[PDB]
């Protein structure tokens, strides 16, 4: 088969700043006179979306600030200025001959400026401890970049385990991440303590932060 | 509009077989080829094939020509894959997509993850996250316990999604899995709006809304 190669694997570009990511076909996907290239975007959980068919022709309904060219094996995706919900995946894919083949994809990550995150706990529902176990959910809201570090305090003493956390994707509207860190308790163990805090580093923040709530 | 609509996640046992569906709508089904492409869990895109619905001529990459079955119901506007004897391998996301002349792929189904697994279903656990920071408050719903993926949640039928962020899932020791979907809105109005959950574990057939109000107690014992 023949094998298309993107490059780069990770392109990081600037709020509004050009991005130029490249798809080599291992061999020509051209006559003279069209090119059997086509570009997809998959934005998180989504599936692929047409943007550019035969190399060059935006497919409608997409913004007019993508835009592809070349012809034989070296084909390009530009685009002019990026948004925030051009947070994708992209991907390349011929239709020259028996089997279309799909590019590695190009995950497209934006630089925004950095943002320290707005933290909130929640103690176990009700409903919850009625089960016998209890979660505690400490967030930490809209920070720009992903690193930060999360650690539970349970009467003021460090938890070494029973914590489990997950980070999103950027987001399509502001280019943020958000994070979960979910303590879980059996209902005894929540019970026979007072003081349940969540302490949050990230760099733009220039002390640590807890949230934290009384039982 | 344009419309693929792909039947519900499932979890196979290994060596058992899966029949997938794509059901299109808002134009003549037999006027566009479909493809099935296979996207395997954090990776790209693999054609698995193509057919003619009109005539029923298939094509297959050669790599799928003994797991893929390809067939339509022409009379339903329905396209269908089955998956022969899983294992491991197949665990991954399966779009239909359409295409006007077997070149670029203009319309794609939402997907179906199909996870081999011996495991069984199980449908999840649905609790609050009752609502401050810059005047803003979060709520959000705590999904507990489910397998296999996925989990979809909206916030009020689909009427509220700016803020929301629905987390990826996490493995649970338990190898259950859980996700929270969580919201900021304003603090002024958490007494006049009303914000509801709805999680969805296809799996399980599990479909249910949870109102999360805000937290309203001087009596401790």
């Amino acid at each position: 088969d023949i094998v298309l190669t993107q490059s780069p694997a990770t392109l990081s570009v600037s709020p509004g700043e050009r991005a130029t990511i490249s798809c080599r076909a291992s061999q020509r996907v051209s006559s003279s006179t069209y090119s059997y290239m086509h570009w997809y975007q998959q934005k998180p959980g989504q599936p692929p979306k047409l943007l550019i068919k035969y190399a060059s022709n935006l497919e409608s309904g997409v913004p007019a600030r993508f835009s592809g060219s070349g012809s034989g094996t070296d084909f390009t995706l530009t685009i002019s200025s990026v948004e925030p919900e051009d947070f994708a995946t992209y991907y390349c894919q011929h239709s020259w001959e028996x089997p279309p083949t799909f590019g590695g994809g190009t995950k497209l990550e934006i630089k925004r400026t950095v943002a320290a995150p707005s933290v909130f706990i929640f103690p176990p529902s009700d409903e919850q401890l009625k089960s016998g176990t209890a979660s505690v959910v400490c967030l930490l809201n809209n920070f720009y970049p992903r690193e930060a570090k999360v650690q539970w305090k349970v009467d003021n003493a460090l938890q070494s385990g029973n914590s489990q956390e997950s980070v999103t994707e950027q987001d399509s509207k502001d280019s943020t991440y958000s994070l979960s860190s979910t303590l879980t308790l059996s209902k005894a163990d929540y019970e026979k303590h007072k003081v349940y805090a969540c302490e949050v580093t990230h760099q733009g923040l220039s002390s640590p932060v807890t949230k934290s709530f009384n039982r | 509009q344009v419309q693929l609509v792909q039947s519900g996640a499932e979890v196979v046992k290994p060596g058992a077989s899966v029949k997938l569906s794509c059901k299109a709508s808002g134009y003549i089904f037999t006027s566009y080829y479909m493809y099935w492409v296979k996207q395997a869990p954090g990776q790209g895109l693999e054609l698995i094939g193509e057919i003619n619905p009109s005539n029923g001529d298939t094509n297959f990459n050669e790599k799928f020509k003994s797991k893929a079955t390809l067939t339509v119901d022409k009379s339903a506007s329905t396209a269908y894959m089955e998956l022969s004897s899983l294992r491991s391998e197949d665990t991954a996301v399966y779009y239909c997509t359409r295409s006007d002349g077997r070149n670029d792929m203009d319309s794609w189904g939402q997907g179906t993850l199909v996870t081999v697994s011996s495991a069984s279903t199980k449908g999840p656990s649905v609790f609050p996250l009752a609502p401050t920071s810059g005047g803003t408050a979060a709520l959000g719903c705590l999904v507990k316990d489910y397998f296999p993926e996925p989990v979809t949640v909206s916030w009020n039928s689909g009427a509220l999604t700016s803020g929301v962020h629905t987390f990826p899932a996490v493995l649970q020791s338990s190898g259950l899995y859980s996700l929270s979907s969580v919201v900021t809105v304003p603090s002024s109005s958490l007494g006049t709006q009303t914000y509801i959950c709805n999680v969805n574990h296809k799996p399980s057939n599990t479909k249910v809304d949870k109102k999360v109000e805000p937290k309203s107690d001087k009596t401790h014992t």
